[PDB]
């Protein structure tokens, strides 16, 4: 559980100040990731490991770990900067507890793209494809992060780069089984058990690590995103 | 707590300077998380 | 499935108040709207026996 603002408010020019609570469990153990989404396009990661950033990330963005709460802060904010921001930490209980958002509003190259949705009768459900273009499939691991239309986002499940342990969410758990293959980038998520409650997009996400993300607990985070399908069962 | 007491005709509307105890009629239990306040007319 | 069981609340209960609710409980900030997303559910755990 994180506890963070649910829309905050600020001018242009000045800036503004963002924070993630989270008990000893998580945050006290690991690192916060700060993720951006743009309303409409997939995320994209903002900071990793609340000390660096990626290279596509300017130097706008800071991130500082005071204490068991995650600060966020963004020198001299404009119009671009309106976008969703989120925060994620691997408890030690093996899962991936993410944000709930900060719609911080004010008015004045390798493509991970998946497949595999479609709407499908209730109870059941087909496989969720995934693919990639000459990224190292070996050398990375990969996560699976739904996001329900205007809901936020949440961890479904990991594999690691070495294609041995995986875990899945607390609710996921054993009616999913997540795999790969020795062909072309790609990957494999079986579902069973539908309940219907699983109206999302299913981001098929590229992460940086080799092993699961509970043994490095400090070079874990999650690079570029990809399009992700729109599967709605409704029933 | 209420008490009626002479509030015979006086200067403009004000509190009266005069001294009036206040006795309780009515003790009604009562656990509520009472925060605010908004009163009614007829 | 007679005998319920409410669940945590973002505010501590007053004494002598009773605690009937019966919406969805909202995590942090993120509202899931009825229908049940992640550490979002129904305060109505019901208990088991044998």
């Amino acid at each position: 559980v994180l506890t963070q603002p649910p829309s905050a408010s600020g001018t242009p020019g000045q800036r503004v100040t963002i924070s993630c609570s989270g008990s000893s469990s998580n945050i006290g153990s690991n690192t916060v990731n700060w993720y951006q989404q743009l309303p409409g396009t997939a995320p994209k990661l903002l900071i990793y490991s609340n000390n660096q950033r990626p290279s596509g990330v300017p130097d706008r963005f800071s991130g500082s770990k005071s204490g068991t709460s995650a600060s966020l802060a963004i020198s001299g904010l404009q119009s671009e900067d309106e976008a969703d921001y989120y925060c994620a930490a691997w408890d030690d209980s093996l899962n991936w507890v993410f944000g709930g958002g900060t719609k911080l509003t004010v008015l004045g190259e390798v493509q991970l793209v998946e497949s595999g949705g479609g709407v499908v009768q209730p109870g059941g459900s087909l496989r969720l494809s995934c693919a990639a273009s000459g990224f190292r499939f070996d050398d990375h691991a990969m996560h699976w992060v739904r996001q329900a239309p205007g809901k936020g986002l949440e961890w479904v499940s990991v594999i690691s780069g070495d294609g041995g342990s995986t875990y899945y969410a607390d609710s996921v758990k054993g009616r999913f089984s997540i795999s790969r293959d020795d062909s072309k980038n790609s990957l494999y998520l079986q579902m069973n058990s539908l309940r219907t409650e699983d109206t999302a997009l299913y981001y098929c996400a590229k992460d940086r690590s080799y092993g699961p993300p509970d043994v490095f607990n400090y070079e874990y985070g999650m690079d570029v995103w990809g399009q992700g399908t729109t599967v709605t069962v409704s029933s | 707590y209420s008490k009626h007491t002479p509030i015979i005709v006086r200067e403009p509307e004000d509190l009266p300077q005069g001294f009036s105890a206040l006795e309780p009629l009515v003790d009604l239990p009562i656990g509520i998380n009472i925060t605010r306040f908004q009163t009614l007319l007829a | 499935y007679n005998y319920l069981y409410r669940l945590f609340r973002k505010s501590n209960l007053k004494p002598f108040e009773r605690d009937i609710s019966t919406e969805i409980y909202q995590a942090g900030n993120k509202p899931c709207n009825g229908v049940a997303g992640f550490n979002c559910y129904f305060p109505l755990r019901s208990y088991s026996f044998r």
